[PDB]
């Protein structure tokens, strides 16, 4: 079904390619900086596209776009969503891309507890754990 | 899909659930499984508790459909899958919509499939098809100072005149039917359930020409009646009263008869006599406000029962319908929303059998 | 998963302890580990030291149940599992539940396993049979010495007012609520299930400007009426009043219109016309108050019942969930949590429909 964070990025995608007022706003705040590599390859085409005075429509975007990203990017602009992107929306959809990268991050220190639980360095491990219970509460 | 929105939302924020419930009851939800959890979402809320993922997979368990949702899996997989809750409302509507949608057709095909099985009843069948399917101003009552406090009578309006049998509520609502007819140039609409249609008409000929003690029914005038009836004949010949004594009629024929009737000719107000004889109130009441509202007239409902509110309200509705509801006791306006209520006071006549001024 | 949820949230809060441990005994565990866990986790608070992940997966060690449990691996699963610890307890109650049903299942069981070893007993296997079954802050109310023993109404408190028929229980909640309308600067959402919408506002008007025996009802005023109402219209016009007259409505509905009118203009009380009329009532109680706590407000329900607790009690809980119990008769007093209880008095004008100070 799919995690939050990519549903944010295909659904930013989907917003983006239809408005170009809103790939303005997420191209300051997110590079990408977006996290799946098809995503990346979308972004940086959806960006350009407009930077070309390019008034604004998928008909023309979807036909770009090398033809490997079509299959994908033809199935984001037919996704579903209302044209009107609410203002928290956005925000609520940037800060699960901007802050995967720190989720990805703390399985490095996850790796490390449970090396130190099997060398039996109890007290250590736990350290690690109450350590990403901080990082997971933000 | 939208339907996974709102549920995942509700694990995120979870005041989510708030707009959803506004907007959704667990029926609307096309998919069993989700109606089960956003019930056991909501019976979880009747606390409570709050709702949360443990929560709710405790109150699904309790319950026992956990499993025959998804497992816990799904719930988590609505949980984890969802990236904002700030739609919600939504996705809330997109699934009520096509909830509508599928009610619509649900009713639709059952009067198809009702229409073959019936044949027999083409009248149950054509009601219950719109019952199925359904799921100074103004205009002036010819007396000076009913006028002021009212302003009409005016177009969307349902007034109610109650009033203790034989106290004048028909001779009363007759009368302003009868100066809108003669003396404006607005067809008016008369459904007279009880009393015949003729009996009607003498009914006002003796409230104009001044006519009858003689007396019309007892067969033999003197040349002053005579020569007084051509008159009230005469003015009332070219007044705009259209009459309907059908027995006792249905609210969907009222309104039937009153449409047609406004596209070909004009109409300017509805006077139907006794309700609690149309052929639960509560559900006339209703239909006859709606019928004001679609035809742009004041709709005069008469009614049966001191007097004062609890006297009618105690049988069907009414009160929250009716804009106006009048009493004759005096002419006791007790509810308007134009404006005022209080007491205004009529002369009735008997001989002539007219309600006159003061 | 319940229990996963209490000694997650535990590793979290770690204030979850305390009400934990107020409705959970480690043996109300299903499972072993959890028992083990839970009980090291009150093994440390016992001192010390506080809890907390280190210091449990310290104490398990010790008496070496460490990996008897999960490791510090499972520790950490709850840990990093659970989102929220302002449930717990909970959580707390629903694994105290199912504790509870285990007892009675075992307590059952051993009851039939019992029926046929002895025999023998019948009056030993009845009897103990039994034996084993039965085992100022603040919102200003407006009224000085009101707000002395309360200090307020204050927010996420609900306030109960119950008073026999007649007594005056709307007429002293509609004054709060205009007080606190007129005077400060908050809204108030009023809910009048009985009373229709504008019959409460002369009887808000007439508990201003100081007006009536002459009457608004009954039509005409004196120059001193008129130029009253005007002020008294003038005042209340600018207060923050909102009422809903609906005529009998669901708590989830009071609780979803309140949600929305706290962001768009600001809202400080809710106050409900009579609960009796809302649509068991214990699990309408638990609402309110969890309809105080999320908007940090102070909920003001009315109640019918020489007064004193059990005259409510009797008909659904309310006891345990209002925080502040008020009775009209005097104003007692009876129950609240800021501290005293105890007889306020307040004088009632009646004319004017006024309660005021002394």
């Amino acid at each position: 079904l799919l995690p939050a964070f990519q549903n944010a990025e295909r659904l930013l995608l989907a917003h983006m390619m239809r408005s170009r007022d809103v790939a303005l706003v997420v191209q300051e705040r997110i590079g990408g900086r977006f996290n799946i590599e098809e995503h990346r390859a979308l972004a940086a085409y959806i960006y350009a596209f407009y930077e070309e005075g390019h008034e604004a429509d998928p008909g023309a975007l979807i036909s770009r776009i090398p033809g490997e990203l079509q299959p994908l990017a033809s199935e984001l602009s037919l996704l579903l969503i209302a044209d009107d992107v609410s203002e928290q929306e956005l925000e609520d959809y940037i800060r699960h891309v901007l802050n995967r990268p720190k989720w990805l991050m703390l399985k490095v220190k996850e790796q490390e507890k449970t090396e130190a639980e099997r060398r039996k360095d109890f007290l250590t491990a736990a350290r690690i754990a109450k350590e990403m219970i901080e990082m997971k509460k933000m | 899909e939208a339907e996974q929105a709102v549920l995942g939302a509700v694990f995120l924020d979870p005041a989510a659930l708030v707009p959803a419930s506004e907007i959704l009851i667990p029926e609307d939800f096309y998919r069993a499984a989700h109606q089960k959890i956003f019930h056991a979402m909501l019976r979880v809320a009747d606390r409570g508790e709050p709702v949360d993922l443990v929560t709710v997979t405790a109150e699904l368990a309790a319950s026992e459909q956990l499993e025959e949702i998804g497992g816990v899996s799904y719930l988590s997989e609505l949980a984890d899958a969802v990236p904002t809750a700030a739609n919600v409302e939504y996705y809330a509507r997109i699934v009520e919509e096509k909830s509508v949608l599928r009610r619509l057709i649900r009713t639709a095909t059952s009067i198809a499939q009702d229409g073959y099985t019936r044949e027999d009843e083409i009248d149950v069948l054509l009601d219950e098809a719109d019952r199925k399917i359904m799921e100074i101003t103004g205009i002036p009552t010819g007396f000076t100072e009913l006028d002021r406090m009212t302003s009409g009578f005016q177009r969307s309006d349902l007034i109610i005149v109650a009033a203790r049998p034989s106290v004048g509520k028909t001779a009363f609502a007759l009368n302003i039917a009868q100066n809108v007819a003669t003396k404006t140039n607005e067809n008016v609409a008369i459904f007279s359930l009880e009393m015949s249609a003729q009996q009607l008409v003498m009914r006002m000929l003796c409230a104009e020409g001044n006519i009858n003690a003689q007396n019309l029914r007892t067969g033999k005038l003197t040349p002053e009646d005579w020569g007084k009836l051509t008159m009230a004949m005469g003015s009332l010949s070219n007044a705009g009263i259209y009459i309907d004594d059908t027995p006792s009629i249905r609210v969907s024929d009222i309104r039937a008869k009153c449409r047609r009737l406004k596209q070909e000719s004009g109409l300017g107000m509805i006077v139907i006599d006794y309700l609690q004889l149309i052929q639960e109130v509560s559900e006339i009441s209703r239909s006859l406000k709606a019928l004001a509202r679609e035809l742009e007239v004041p709709v005069i409902a008469l009614s049966q029962l001191r007097p004062m509110m609890s006297d009618i309200r105690e049988s069907g509705s009414i009160e929250q319908d009716a804009d106006i509801v009048a009493f004759l006791y005096e002419i006791i306006i007790a509810k308007q929303r134009n404006g005022p209520v209080g007491t205004v006071q009529l002369a009735f006549i008997k001989e002539y059998n007219k309600f006159v001024n003061l």
